[PDB]
């Protein structure tokens, strides 16, 4: 219901990445599923997986094992862990939030600008 | 060792008439036509027909049929009865461990076994395999020899015997016939019904009962049928085989005086003089189980391409199913996959038990020949066969499936939520195969049995619980859903697997379900099919499957007990 | 069918006693039990859907509970306009069966 | 009508050696042991073995095996081949309509039929039924007689014949043998391989070929084997049957001089003199279809308890299913029932077609004996059998089901939405039964065939589309879903039935679906299983089932064409 | 959304009955399912069937063939036809209106008082 | 997957031209296509769910149409705050695939 996105704004290739989107105003273990929509610099969105409210996840098959979403439900966060970063995905990440019984990514974060370069 | 019989008027509706004549020691014969009265007389004379049809008296050296008669009389069946998968020495032991008194030790028993295998020359192959289908170590010449031996450990003085040579041609035929001739006068009154013999074996008979059309026609010695038919007025085809010549007489060369022409001859009065002269279980239950189990188990092992093959096919089925249903996600396509795989498992445990009917229809011949003889009691045979073939053949495909697929599919990950699936598959396997036993416990042909079982299983599957919502069936058909085994299996598996699940990503319905058309939890799909949720709601299916087992097994035991053993 | 029964088929409350009404099912309803509030001479107007929610036009006093079989409505400090029978009504199965309904007595 | 053969060195690995000797008119015989070379020699001499194994020359009155040889040579099989369901006169007609030239009219054909049934006395029963299983009008004595006749309409001068009397005992045996003796010297050179004959039929042979262990041992007249073995040094059991005495010689009384002792005798040179002296389709395709169709159809009618019975069982299945699924409401339990009944119709249509494999495994013996003879061409037999038994037996259970259940269940009520269901059931029936034909077109035992077909059908059913959501299968297994016939049937039936429906009472989702987990319309359940919706989305399943038919039928025709006919 | 109930307020036994509930403000062929809740004089409700929006119906099984609901959708009405009336069902009929995607009989008519007597 | 494509990947309208945007699917979506409206520098905010409905906080200009494959949004006389790319996004299958999105040009 009120998301916020905040992490490192630079990585190096073949390293990893974390983004730590801290939900507020709603317990992430209560109702919805929580997503990680990313948008390239050419303004074309990609989905990038979600973590359900109970704990299950499902990732975009175009991301084979390079993504893993986890949640530290004590402070109702949920993190992104993208590994072996190619210098091409210089995207924006937007921390979206599914609904389930209506189907639409109702609420979105603010997005950080990860830049994968030396 | 005489066996003077007298007036065997058997009525099943006759099949015989007022036969006379005695069968002194030596080698007595029953020539007859193909099926007139020959085989029937040899059956009635060997205490093998229910006495209610017999209406005459027989004798044994002067004492009318002692109770433990078959305990001292062998009777070797025409077709083979020996277990081919076992080996000759172990077949002889199995015949010796059940029928002769177990007060003596195993030592003298093996001693008698060697005594028999020399008095019946077979140290040739005294450990070879006999074989049925997939291995054929020895041939018929030794098969009939070991069948003749299998009843010579008890050493009876009256070695009944029917059609020794039907299926053996000349060489082994003369072998076994001369063997009979030799081992006769150690004092053994063989009585065998041969089927168109030769003259080379027509040498030594001492007796022959030319009997056709339910009426006796000659009971003299061997060197007298020639003379009797001489005085009857026939040349007998100066060079010929008389043993076929008499049959050439009966067929069309008539009858109601050809049978009449003999009583007036000398031989009727000859024998009937002395006729009217003479007119005035063993073991425990322990052994009978501990040996039938051994025999059936080692038989199962003997020809493994029958059972082991479907173990390979159940491994392949498990692996292919694990490959198909690998993911089992928890989205809208989670309920379909989950209620599909459990359904297929139950329905396959059922249909693959229709191949365990031959537990009792392949050897009805063997069980019957064994029980008419004093081997064991039917309850012992039943429990042994169950403990040997049903139990460790239906217990593996319940562990291959549930260990192969449970971790591939990724079902409910708990210990007991796994052992319950294993146990329920075991229960449904046992219950369906026990019903298969109850249907096919008496027959001899497997066609109608397999047909009835496939139809019953098809109906049970319709009422299983997936092809039709069991709550929308009309009231006067909903009572049928209790007879169905796949229902009791599939419901238990569902209730095990569907409880704590959530099949709607992003929608937490456990607090309350919005839009009430969604099946967004396992409980809703479980109640929507009319299934309980209390812990009794699961074990009710096991108290109902532990009951169809006992009912369908006592029905089988009754069908075995009340079966005509004659 | 599913016979919805409300064992306390009549009450007697005072203006402020947080009274509750119990409507135990005869099968499994899965939170599909709705409460109506007939007044003396009108048509039953909906009060709670899904056994937990409410209806816009009603206070925050009323609130449903329970799950599986034993559902209960819970009025909180009933005011004066709160009299009149209360019918539960499952809507899970095909013949939707109401309940006996419990009048309310003002002391 | 001599048949001088010479040096039949057949090699399959021999089975024969440098045999000599000629077979003049009269009644020539082949005594032999059970299976040494006797039957094999009579096969090779009757143009019944593929010539690549034969490495010698045979002759026919001086001309080496004319092309239309079997056109003028009968060869009656040992075991019965006559169609039991038909009646004798019609069996004789069926043999006459295919093999003798159809330039003559039907009139002289019936005339020859009466000529044969008097020269082979059978006006006794010239219209009785012969029967196989469920009716048994005449006995073996007339069965072998009509089998002997069935090849006497063409009137060949060389009536090959193997083991006439095996299965007939003395009376009818002497009947048929004297019949052979009589109808011989109308000029017919019978050549038959008898199996341990008697002396009463040993009267008139003119010839006999005592052949054992792949090597000839006597080829004199009948009244000479006695003298030959006299000069060989044996008493022959002064009163005996010599026809068994020679066999008594061969078995164990050795060989590689007993075969050698004859070439030095007079008879080798006797015949080999004249040996070296002499050393220097018909009809159209129309008839061959129009008569095989008649015969197979009237046969199907002959024993109706095989086919008509499952028509009764399909009526019962249709009625019981109509009783179970009577309502078919349009609520949440509407999708389950609708995707259950169609599923149960398709897989039913499939697994009830495995019982149509015996179309070509019951009569492989008959088809083979018929085709080695110049009756027809294999394509004619194939098309006739299809048009006679496959077509009107798989077309009824597609009209019983869809007319009984369509109005009880209350499915989509339209004309074409009904004929499409009827037609799709017909297509899936034909396609599954044609696959059954393609698997079991060559074998002779039906066990492994039924096993393979039941396994293939189980796998197809797994991939049908109900037990697993076909869109969640892994990528490297989703290519398997195209081989499955139940898929192509069930998908067509679904797409027919699920289009315009609404399975949510009170919620109109056709405009838009709220809560998107509901399957509140038929289109959503149809797409959720991965099925098209365009009108091509239905007929794609029929162009895919009209292709598995043609492939699985040309495979069957090839398996029939390339089958070893020897 | 706005229902009204109006018919004959008296019948005789073994005759029939019609009630003609004229919906207004919503086309009965558009969305919802429409019901016929009846209430006995002892204040205990019974369901008495519904007619879907497309035209299908489903009746309370306790009413075997004695009820048949039809609709003359030109003036968006829907009628009740109760035949062989026993003099016991002296009920009230209330013309209810289902919802479907929520499940509750949201809107009700005003009810007539049928009296089945001589 | 399901590749949602919007062939008119750029437009050029004037303040009042009732412009429409076409987003043809590559499978069957069954009215599950939603439209977003990214502005230059913000996050895509939902605009239409189910391809027919709207979202409280938006005018009655926007309105979705189409069914099966060919869905279209239809702006009616676009006002000034209406610029910025428009992405369709099916949500029927598992990998939810957006579209290329069509900027808007003010003459
Ligand atoms: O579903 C039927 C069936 C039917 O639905 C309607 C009529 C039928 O005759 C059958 C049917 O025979 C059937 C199966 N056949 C029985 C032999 N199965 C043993 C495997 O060789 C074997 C399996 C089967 N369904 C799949 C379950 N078991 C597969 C056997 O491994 C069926
Ligand atoms: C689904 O929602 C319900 C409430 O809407 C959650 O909770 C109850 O939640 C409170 C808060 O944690 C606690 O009383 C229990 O956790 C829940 N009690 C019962 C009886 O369910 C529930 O936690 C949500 N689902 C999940 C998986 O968290
Ligand atoms: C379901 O609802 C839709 C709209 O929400 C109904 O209608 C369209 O409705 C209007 C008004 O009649 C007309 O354009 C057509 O009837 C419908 N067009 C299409 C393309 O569906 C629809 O009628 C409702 N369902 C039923 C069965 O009436």
């Amino acid at each position: 219901v009120q998301l916020q996105e905040s992490g490192p704004g630079l990585v190096k290739p073949s390293q990893s990445l974390s983004l730590t989107c801290t939900v507020t105003g709603f317990s992430i273990t209560s109702d919805y599923a929580w997503n990680w929509i990313r948008q390239f610099p050419g303004k074309k969105l990609e989905w990038m997986g979600y973590i359900n409210f109970d704990g299950g996840t499902t990732y975009n098959p175009s991301l084979r094992g390079r993504i893993s979403i986890t949640r530290d439900t004590s402070k109702n966060q949920f993190f992104l862990q993208l590994r072996s970063v190619t210098p091409e995905d210089t995207a924006t990440y937007y921390c979206a939030t599914f609904y389930g019984a209506k189907g639409t990514l109702d609420y979105w974060g603010q997005g950080t600008s990860v830049t994968v370069s030396s | 060792a005489v066996l003077s019989f007298h007036n065997i008027c058997y009525r099943v509706k006759e099949i015989l008439s007022n036969i006379n004549g005695i069968m002194k020691p030596g080698l007595n014969a029953i020539l007859g036509p193909t099926g007139g009265g020959k085989s029937s007389l040899l059956d009635v004379l060997a205490a093998r027909k229910d006495p209610s049809g017999l209406s005459g008296d027989v004798l044994i050296n002067g004492a009318p049929r002692p109770a433990n008669f078959k305990c001292n009389s062998g009777y070797v069946v025409q077709d083979d009865v020996v277990m081919g998968t076992l080996t000759v020495r172990e077949n002889l032991q199995f015949s010796a461990a059940l029928r002769l008194a177990t007060t003596m030790t195993n030592h003298e028993k093996n001693e008698r076994i060697n005594r028999v295998i020399q008095e019946l020359g077979l140290d040739k192959v005294a450990d070879s395999k006999v074989g049925t289908q997939f291995i054929r170590g020895v041939s018929g010449g030794e098969r009939k020899r070991t069948s003749i031996g299998m009843e010579l450990i008890t050493d009876p003085s009256i070695l009944f015997l029917d059609e020794p040579t039907t299926g053996l041609d000349s060489s082994t035929a003369n072998a076994v016939l001369l063997l009979l001739k030799r081992m006769s006068k150690q004092g053994r009154t063989i009585i065998f019904s041969i089927h168109q013999p030769r003259y080379s074996i027509f040498k030594l008979f001492d007796s022959l009962t030319l009997l056709a059309s339910g009426r006796l026609m000659f009971h003299g010695p061997a060197q007298e049928a020639l003379g009797y038919f001489e005085s009857a007025g026939y040349h007998c085809e100066a060079y010929n085989n008389p043993a076929d010549f008499f049959l050439d007489i009966i067929n069309g060369d008539l009858i109601e005086k050809l049978a009449e022409i003999y009583v007036n001859s000398s031989f009727y009065k000859e024998t009937k003089a002395e006729l009217h002269q003479l007119s005035g279980y063993t073991t425990s239950f322990c052994h009978q189980l501990r040996w039938v189990s051994k025999r059936s188990f080692k038989n199962l092992l003997g020809n493994p391409q029958a059972s082991i093959a479907q173990i390979i096919v159940t491994v392949v089925l498990g692996l292919v199913i694990g490959a198909i249903y690998f993911g089992l996600k928890n989205d809208s396509t989670g309920i379909q996959n989950r209620a599909g795989v459990l359904f297929f498992l139950t329905t396959n445990q059922c249909f693959s038990s229709v191949s365990a009917v031959e537990l009792f229809v392949v050897e009805k011949k063997l069980f019957i020949h064994e029980y008419i003889s004093g081997y064991y009691r039917v309850s012992s045979y039943f429990l042994g066969k169950l403990l040997s073939d049903l139990l460790p053949m239906r217990m593996l495909p319940s562990i291959i499936f549930t260990c192969i697929v449970y971790f591939m599919l990724g079902l409910k990950p708990k210990a007991d939520a796994f052992f319950v699936m294993m146990f329920t598959l075991m229960m449904v396997a046992y219950s369906a195969s026990s019903m298969a036993l109850a249907i096919a416990a008496g027959q001899s042909v497997v066609s109608v049995a397999t047909l009835l079982m496939t139809i019953c299983f098809v109906f049970m599957m319709i009422f299983s619980g997936l092809l039709v919502n069991l709550t929308t069936i009309a009231s006067w058909l909903s009572w049928l859903q209790y007879f169905s085994i796949p229902r009791y299996g599939f419901t238990a598996l569902q209730h095990n697997e569907f409880l704590g699940q959530n099949f709607c990503p992003g929608l937490n319905a456990t607090g309350n379900n919005p839009c009430n058309y969604a099946t967004c939890t396992g409980e809703e799909y479980l109640v929507k099919q009319g299934i309980d949720l209390s812990p009794w709601g699961l074990w009710k299916n096991h108290v109902a499957l532990a009951c169809m087992i006992v009912i369908f097994l006592t029905i089988a035991y009754l069908k075995l007990l009340f079966l005509k053993k004659y | 069918d599913i016979v919805l029964t409300q064992s306390p088929s009549s009450f007697s409350v005072s203006l402020g006693d947080r009274v509750t009404i119990s409507c135990k099912a005869s099968g499994y309803i899965l939170n599909r039990l709705a409460w109506y509030q007939q007044k003396p001479g009108n048509a039953p107007r909906l009060l709670i859907s899904g056994a937990t929610s409410l209806e816009t036009g009603f206070p925050s006093r009323f609130s449903g509970t329970g799950s599986g079989k034993d559902y209960t409505l819970s009025i909180s400090s009933l005011q004066t306009e709160d009299v009149g029978t209360y019918y539960c009504q499952q809507y899970w199965s095909t013949p939707w069966t109401f309940g006996g309904g419990t009048k309310l007595e003002i002391r």
